[PDB]
């Protein structure tokens, strides 16, 4: 599993 | 789109706009997903069902985790490329035609360069910049030039676009990334075309999942997307620059074998120098 090549996103 | 309007994902591309502080009300442009957007999805989806290709890249992704990034990876294979706007939104965000041109783009981090050939055709001479060994091979395979991360401020000449898309929450030192733009963009007519993902998380991606954080603090705070976007006017002030317009767009990436594809939610500004 890749996911988004931007990586992960966090929250607010 | 419509309030009833099935399939519009409305959510990728609307705020609150008595959130956004009053100047920033005032140069919001509204996009929607159009056809380049489609496209691009369409196109994703196909990908995500070639099984053997997927298995394939999920396969060499597994073995050499721990040696590259995930960056250097997807460039080696070729996969998991992005979008940020279709032509249109670019153009209707800069307010040009779809035939002006002008002489020097330089896309800063531009990856494989799948979101810099959406703005080629409006320039004359193409340049970037990239630290992923695999991307740079991506880069010159579309025939860009790709500079050192430290030639570009010292070519003798000045850009006229400057595009860092989705790079701010990826580089070492932010802050004087946007100065180093400043001191070589165009002064009378150029441009720079900034995205990032919010909420802002920054660090350095680095191999085998590692990262850092990085060493220059940008500072981007908010609850949500729009009082996050409400800092940036500040942020961009200090490195000499003003919105010139906005808007939100979904930050597409193509797919693997659990999703069809990735979305993240970007803010794309148009700065010009102040
Ligand atoms: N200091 C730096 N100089 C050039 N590229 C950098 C960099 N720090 C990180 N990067 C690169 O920046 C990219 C961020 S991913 C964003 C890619 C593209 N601009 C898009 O919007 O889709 C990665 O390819 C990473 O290798």
């Amino acid at each position: 599993h890749q996911g988004h090549s931007h990586g992960h996103q966090g929250g607010y | 789109m419509a309030a009833g309007g099935r399939k519009e994902n409305h959510q990728w591309y609307v705020c609150n706009r008595e959130k956004l502080c009053e100047s920033l009300q005032a140069v919001f442009v509204q996009s929607y997903l159009d056809q380049g957007t489609q496209i691009f999805l369409n196109n994703s989806i196909e990908k995500s069902g070639w099984a053997a290709i997927q298995a394939y890249h999920s396969a060499v992704s597994s073995a050499f985790s721990l040696a590259m990034s995930r960056t250097s990876i997807n460039g080696l294979l070729g996969r998991g490329s992005m979008f940020v706007f279709s032509p249109d939104q670019f153009q209707r965000l800069l307010k040009i035609n779809p035939d002006w041109k002008t002489h020097r783009l330089l896309d800063l981090g531009a990856g494989d360069g799948e979101v810099t050939k959406i703005m080629s055709p409006h320039f004359e001479e193409i340049y970037a910049t990239e630290l992923s060994e695999t991307m740079i091979w991506q880069l010159q395979k579309k025939k860009y030039r790709v500079l050192g991360i430290n030639e570009w401020q010292n070519t003798g000449f000045q850009y006229d676009v400057i595009s860092c898309l989705n790079l701010l929450d990826r580089c070492d030192q932010p802050l004087t990334l946007l100065k180093d733009i400043r001191s070589v963009l165009e002064p009378t007519r150029g441009r720079v075309i900034l995205a990032l993902v919010l909420p802002f998380h920054p660090y350095v991606e680095n191999v085998g999942g590692k990262w850092e954080k990085p060493s220059e603090i940008l500072e981007i705070k908010g609850q949500n997307w729009e009082e996050q976007v409400n800092s940036l006017p500040e942020v961009f002030r200090k490195a000499g620059f003003v919105i010139e317009a906005f808007t939100r767009l979904p930050y597409l990436c193509e797919g693997d074998m659990y999703n069809d594809y990735y979305v993240l939610d970007d803010a794309v500004f148009v700065l010009k120098p102040v």
